[PDB]
């Protein structure tokens, strides 16, 4: 293969969080995938290394239950659906998957929803 | 190395 | 009265945005002021000195019509009710509105994404 | 007179 360029760094907005959020969607990735503290990184490197977006955008309420972006324009949410314990695995004990909801883009979920998980 | 290695990660997402 | 010391400048963020919004909301100010050039200044100056929040987040949309809020979290709009230098360019009479559905809702960007660059 | 005339914009928001 060609080693991939490096892409100038830029914070992520509400357009581009929309933007990434059908670009991801629309190659198959993300929906229905089981998330984990460790794949919630893998989605900041890739966002950082092939968008140049800034690791700083994929925040969650804490939960439990359905987890919702921190980030209005993000479309991605956690959703509940374990043997041994992973250090990976989530607090609550939950296993929870990534699911796309376009709902997202027009009520700020988080903040309705859990308004004192903001400060 | 670098590179496949990143890869070898967003496949878990379905990346790549 | 006496002199009132200055407060560390800071952006204003979403959070910071609900915050002043509401906190000035309960002091009674703002709500039904009619709005101008002038006066909208005074709130740039007023979050500045008094909060320390850096004048570049009081921007609306152009108009005409109702003017909503370009930054994310403030709770105040523009509306139309019923000359200076001062004045409105669309000739509109303004005054402030406290919404609080702009807590959750971008209705500036959702209506006008082309005043966003 | 600086931080008094600041105190006569503020009332015209009523602040």
């Amino acid at each position: 293969v060609s080693v991939r360029p490096k892409v100038p760094l830029r914070t992520m907005s509400y357009k581009l969080a929309i933007d990434m959020s059908h670009f991801i969607k629309e190659k198959g990735g993300l929906e229905g995938i089981y998330y984990s503290a460790r794949r919630h990184r893998i989605l900041d490197i890739y966002l950082e290394k092939e968008e140049g977006i800034i690791p700083d955008w994929q925040d969650y309420t804490s939960g439990p239950g359905i987890r919702y972006p921190k980030t209005f324009g993000w479309l991605w949410k956690l959703v509940p659906v374990p043997a041994q314990t992973s250090q990976w695995d989530d607090p609550w004990g939950e296993v929870l998957a990534w699911k796309f909801d376009p709902t997202l883009a027009y009520t700020y979920e988080a903040y309705v929803r859990y308004p004192e998980e903001f400060g | 190395a670098y590179q496949q290695g990143q890869n070898q990660l967003y496949n878990e997402l379905n990346l790549g």
